RNA sequence: AGGACCGAACCGACUAAUGUUGAAAAAUUAGCGGAUGACUUGUGGCUGGGGGUGAAAGGCCAAUCAAACCGGGAGAUAGCU
RNA sequence: CACAGGUGGUCAGGUAGAGAAUACCAAGGCGCUUGAGAGAACUCGGGUGAAGGAACUAGGCAAAAUGGUGCCGUAACUUC
RNA sequence: AAUUCCUUGUCGGGUAAGUUCCGACCUGCACGAAUGGCGUAAUGAUGGCCAGGCUGUCUCCACCCGAGACUCAGUGAAAUU
RNA sequence: GAUGUCGGCUCAUCACAUCCUGGGGCUGAAGUAGGUCCCAAGGGUAUGGCUGUUCGCCAUUUAAAGUGGUACGCGAGCUGGGUUUAGAACGUCGUGAGACAGUUCGGUCCCUAUCUGCCGUGGGCGCUGGAGAACUGAGGGGGGCUGCUCCUAGUACGAGAGGACCGGAGUGGACGCAUCACUGGUGUUCGGGUUGUCAUGCCAAUGGCACUGCCCGGUAGCUAAAUGCGGAAGAGAUAAGUGCUGAAAGCAUCUAAGCACGAAACUUGCCCCGAGAUGAGUUCUCCCUGACUCCUUGAGAGUCCUGAAGGAACGUUGAAGACGACGACGUUGAUAGGCCGGGUGUGUAAGCGCAGCGAUGCGUUGAGCUAACCGGUACUAAUGAACCGUGAGGCUUAACCU
């Protein structure tokens, strides 16, 4: 339960090559207000496909 | 499934009457011995009814010889050739099970008037 | 294996689902539009609808209903007074859930649950 | 010979006259059009492709939709094959329906089983558990010893362990076919077939026999 | 599902009252028996001037069962406890002159025709 | 009346499971024993290292006991590593 | 250690209850300083179980089971 | 036999089957009379055996409820090498 | 400067000096049943009582209850009964401290897996333009057990008692795969009964808490004890064995040429995986055929315009699932929730009226409620977009059309 022999810098970047995040593939444009928000997401000013939703 | 559904009420029976737990009947099913085809009576408590169109069934307790025998009947099977309510019995439940540890005077289900 | 079973568990007790799904029910009759996480509020639809159902036809007995859930007397009120002949035309769907970001505490995926006619 | 491609609709039972409930389970196959003939002269084998159902004509893929044009026949839901005897002779386009199943007595239903999930060693190979008193301590249901010792030093291929249960194509074999109701598309075998209801099965002709 | 230490009534006027079968004939690790298979048993408790004796090891055929019987249709027949008929180890016939209380279809063969025969009803 | 009985506080620690880089350098959960007595407990005092104290186990004597801990002889000696 | 441990005395309500047990509550205090989602194996703490009922095992370990008040009744043995 | 080796002594009981248990025999390797002998009611978180009840202890596991395990966000060790 | 040491459980795997089934020779083999030897490792190969015991004895089975190797397999898998800590006692030894492969009672079994290995499961790139799908199949794995009854047939054989080979059905045991129609289990998300208590002002009705408070049933799902299916038939090459023809050796001889038969072993046949099978296969289908510089003129680099088939991402989700993955659907919409109708389950709601002094009973009422089920319905949420992916795909030779 624990290793014998240390891994080197080689083995751990071989590992961690699969901890990478993922850039949001593309923002959605809200059509009346036009800012940006992510897609099925209302926008930080309460619009959502074209409505004003939550008030403030 | 509508295919299903149809293909149960191809073979449901028609005559099947209506009877509760607590009802005492009499079943009349055929019985297959040597060659010759007759008819047994079966005749005892209901104590449960378990209604899935076809594949309804009812348990039947008797008291034979001193020794209970319970029987669950397939309501549509062709083998339970007849059904015949020979008492309304009034109780409060859905499945008599309790009547397994009762014999006798503790065993008794009321009638019901109606 | 959870084949065909529904409702979600939630990380919680049986007795504590269904007080929080009690108090979030009224909340959501009382300010008409509230801010939960996700299935939070994914969960809250099956709960929160079926009481604007039994409020559509009154009785003594619905009213009974209404109450034995939510267990306020305030909200049984608004319901059958309100929120009853308001959704008397619509046929459910009685509310709307909007995913509105994250959470900054805990990085939970928040959305807005609002009446339909808000 | 060739098979078809049914669906599961579920499992029901068949009352005969002289009460006898059996058990069978009721397969939609209803009309398979041959999208494809593959012979030796072009493809080293003799087989026919079928489609079956329809799908949606917005998600049938341009490709799939210019297969399926070329045999001039209505989009499918899927496609299988079906190896060839060398007396039997298909060509494209024919709708092939559960008739074929008139004379048959026995089929063989292959479908894919339904998904357990990841399951223990006790569920996926009917390993015993141990003790669950007498001591023990947090090994009430774990495989136990999975080897020797220093010899070989090593856990062999093919050892039992958990993983993943189900999900993965079966075929029953040898069910008897009761009814072959070609009017509404029907098959009725006796017996349970793998898979979930709604999932796809292949039925061929019996091949144990 | 008769298996090993399973106390049976004793459904004849052979002398046994109960019984404990010991093993299941008939296969290798079998487990369990139904009406109409052959148990090896041992008398645990008899009445005082019968047939047989307490601690006789001799074999035994199950009649009536708390699982009960499955019929084609799929009926099934559960009785309220489980009963055997003592058999000779050798002859495999009946011992006891009498049978108690119902039994099954399932008997119905040559080697239980005298318990079918004597039966009071057969279900 | 009782080194009586059943049983909470209080005192203990018989079984089991957990834990065994623990929540804890000996505990937790479920049961368990005494529970007006040879009981238990607060406060203060006394007995000290070949010595104390011990309903006795070589037990306890500041998480240390077939002879405490600290300083010194002392950089003991080590045909051993 | 912002540690499931240890620490002497005083006050001590309502209902049921013999009770300072126990269940629900007042007065009062608190939700235990990471949360959210999913609902795999396996582990921990629990609930239930067909037929059987110690066949398990070193051993009925564990669990199950019994459980109160009043009355009836109560053996061998005994230092009575 | 808390003693007994040979030994699972032999006989009887209990069990379908009993190296354990109970009652005996005596051939006490290697009991024995205050480093006490033989009994003994009551007592025991004491040792052995047996029976009734009861049960997932087991035939043989199945399902369910929670806390982890699994994923996401924040913090962030360890033995070992 | 530590390789845990008996037995038990879980899990196995190999050998053949084979226990059973399979094929044979000889027999002091009439038959059944044997004895013994040869070939054969595909599969199978007990449950209990005693004891800590493997072992052994015994009871009862079974076709059989194989012998061995694997650190007398298997404690970073479990146990801790045995033996080897400290307590105590017995017999014996010793003056004594103490000692005894003599016993008797008691006695803390730690580890979060880095690497190899194995079971699953993905990401990247490759496969020579890109994409979707179907597939061939090298190769790998799973499976292979057997009884009992009946017919043949009281036939052959036999003084009789007894009792067949060969062949054919029926039915089980164990094991495995699948499934939930049935019988059931669970079903703390459904309905009801009831105890204590607190609360909703009070009655009535309900809610919380008491292990789901304790129970009684039970929907879907998952399940087994439940129900279907499987072991094959056949083919090829053989083993031990049996031969035909046949000389060497005028005969003889199964062999030296030549031909034949021959087993659950082997190769197939059955089922699953499987083109990372870098030897990267095949067949369909679909998509993209615009300009322009620089030169390090190379299978070169770059700008503009253009983004195709498709994919991915996001959302609703699933009898798919740890996460990925896979499947369905995204308004040209039944993907989920809701709603409507039904089924199912529990079992005659509340309110009101009547009878009763009252608990309570009766009428509306088989009512009311009803999760995961079924059939429908766009009411709510699945938004236009955006993102990745390009712009006809190297060289040589051959054959074709020219
Ligand atoms: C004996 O040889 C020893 C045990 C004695 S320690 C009680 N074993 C060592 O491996
Ligand atoms: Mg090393
Ligand atoms: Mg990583
Ligand atoms: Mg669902
Ligand atoms: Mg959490
Ligand atoms: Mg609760
Ligand atoms: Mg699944
Ligand atoms: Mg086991
Ligand atoms: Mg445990
Ligand atoms: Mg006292
Ligand atoms: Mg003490
Ligand atoms: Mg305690
Ligand atoms: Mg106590
Ligand atoms: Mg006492
Ligand atoms: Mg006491
Ligand atoms: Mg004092
Ligand atoms: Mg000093
Ligand atoms: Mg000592
Ligand atoms: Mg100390
Ligand atoms: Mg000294
Ligand atoms: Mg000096
Ligand atoms: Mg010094
Ligand atoms: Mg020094
Ligand atoms: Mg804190
Ligand atoms: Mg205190
Ligand atoms: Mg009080
Ligand atoms: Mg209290
Ligand atoms: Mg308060
Ligand atoms: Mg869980
Ligand atoms: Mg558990
Ligand atoms: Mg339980
Ligand atoms: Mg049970
Ligand atoms: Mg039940
Ligand atoms: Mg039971
Ligand atoms: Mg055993
Ligand atoms: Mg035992
Ligand atoms: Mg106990
Ligand atoms: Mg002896
Ligand atoms: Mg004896
Ligand atoms: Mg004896
Ligand atoms: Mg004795
Ligand atoms: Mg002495
Ligand atoms: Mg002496
Ligand atoms: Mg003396
Ligand atoms: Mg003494
Ligand atoms: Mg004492
Ligand atoms: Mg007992
Ligand atoms: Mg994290
Ligand atoms: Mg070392
Ligand atoms: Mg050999
Ligand atoms: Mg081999
Ligand atoms: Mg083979
Ligand atoms: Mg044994
Ligand atoms: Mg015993
Ligand atoms: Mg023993
Ligand atoms: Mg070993
Ligand atoms: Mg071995
Ligand atoms: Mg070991
Ligand atoms: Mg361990
Ligand atoms: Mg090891
Ligand atoms: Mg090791
Ligand atoms: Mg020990
Ligand atoms: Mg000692
Ligand atoms: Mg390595
Ligand atoms: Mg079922
Ligand atoms: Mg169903
Ligand atoms: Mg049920
Ligand atoms: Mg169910
Ligand atoms: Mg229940
Ligand atoms: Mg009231
Ligand atoms: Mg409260
Ligand atoms: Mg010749
Ligand atoms: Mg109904
Ligand atoms: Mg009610």
């Amino acid at each position: 339960a624990v290793q014998q022999n240390k891994p080197t810098r080689s083995k751990r970047g071989m590992r961690r090559s699969h901890d990478a995040l993922t850039a949001v593939t593309s923002l959605s444009v809200d059509k009346t207000s036009g800012e940006k928000h992510l897609r099925h997401h209302i926008t930080a000013d309460g619009y959502y496909r074209g409505r004003k939703v939550i008030a403030k | 499934s509508n295919i299903i559904k149809q293909l149960e009420q191809e073979q449901m029976k028609q005559d099947v009457p209506s009877f509760r737990p607590g009802d005492t009947v009499e079943v009349k099913v055929w019985v297959v011995e040597g060659s010759k085809k007759r008819l047994q009576a079966f005749e005892g408590v209901v104590i449960a009814i378990r209604n899935r169109g076809l594949h309804s069934a009812f348990t039947v307790r008797k008291i034979s010889n001193g020794e209970g025998v319970e029987r669950v009947f397939q309501t549509h099977s062709p083998v339970v050739d007849s059904i015949s309510v020979k008492r309304r019995g009034a109780v409060r439940k859905a499945k008599l099970y309790y009547l397994r540890e009762r014999t006798g005077k503790a065993a008794r289900i009321k009638e019901r008037l109606n | 294996m959870r084949h065909r079973k529904s409702g979600r568990q939630l990380n919680r007790n049986s007795s504590h689902r269904q007080a929080m799904f009690r108090n979030m029910a009224g909340s959501l009759v009382r300010h008409e539009i509230i801010k939960t996480t996700l299935p939070k509020a994914k969960e809250l639809r099956r709960v929160v609808e079926p009481l604007i159902t039994l409020a559509k036809t009154d009785s003594v007995a619905n009213r009974r209903l209404a109450f034995a859930r939510t267990r306020d007397n305030e909200i049984v009120a608004k319901l059958f007074n309100e929120l009853g002949p308001r959704f008397a035309s619509r046929a459910g769907g009685y509310t709307r859930i909007l995913k509105c970001g994250f959470r900054a505490g805990d990085n939970a995926p928040m959305a807005y649950i609002e009446l339909v006619d808000r | 010979m060739i098979g078809l491609v049914g669906k599961k609709v579920g499992m029901t039972r068949i009352f005969t006259e002289d009460g006898v409930s059996i058990p069978v389970t009721v397969i939609e196959v209803e009309a398979n059009r041959v999208t494809q003939v593959k012979d030796l002269a072009n493809d080293g084998y003799r087989a026919i492709q079928v489609t079956t159902g329809a799908k949606k004509a917005n998600r049938v893929t341009k490709p799939e939709a210019g297969h399926f044009a070329k045999a001039g026949v209505e989009a499918g839901r899927g496609l299988w094959e079906f190896r060839l005897a060398e007396g039997e002779e298909f060509t494209v386009g024919q709708s092939i329906s559960v008739e074929l199943f008139a004379d048959v007595k026995k089929v063989d239903v292959t479908g894919t089983s339904k998904g357990k999930g990841f399951a223990g060693t006790v569920k996926r190979w009917n390993f015993r558990t141990q003790d669950a008193t007498h001591g023990n301590s947090l090994s009430h249901r774990v495989p136990g010893s999975i080897g020797q010792n220093q010899t070989p030093g090593k856990v062999f291929k093919g050892k039992k362990m958990a993983g993943q249960m189900g999900n993965e194509r079966v075929t029953v074999q040898s069910l008897d076919v009761v009814r072959v109701d070609a009017e509404r598309n029907l098959l009725l075998v006796k017996g349970a077939v793998p898979g979930a209801t709604g999932s796809d099965l292949i039925v061929k002709p019996a091949v144990k026999a | 599902m008769i298996q090993e230490q399973t106390m049976l009534n004793v459904a004849d006027n052979s002398g046994a009252r109960r019984v404990m079968c010991i093993k299941v004939l008939g296969g290798s690790h079998r487990r369990y028996a139904g009406v109409g298979d052959i148990i090896k048993i041992t008398i645990k408790e008899a009445i005082p001037r019968g047939k047989v004796k307490k601690g006789d090891v001799l074999k035994a055929v199950v009649v009536r069962t708390k699982k009960g019987v499955r019929r084609p249709d799929g009926s099934v027949i559960r009785f309220d406890g489980n009963a055997c008929v003592l058999l000779n180890n050798n002859s495999e016939q009946p011992i006891g002159t009498r049978i108690f209380g119902p039994v099954t279809r399932e008997l119905r063969s040559e080697k239980f025709m005298k318990i079918i025969s004597l039966a009071p009803e057969v279900l």
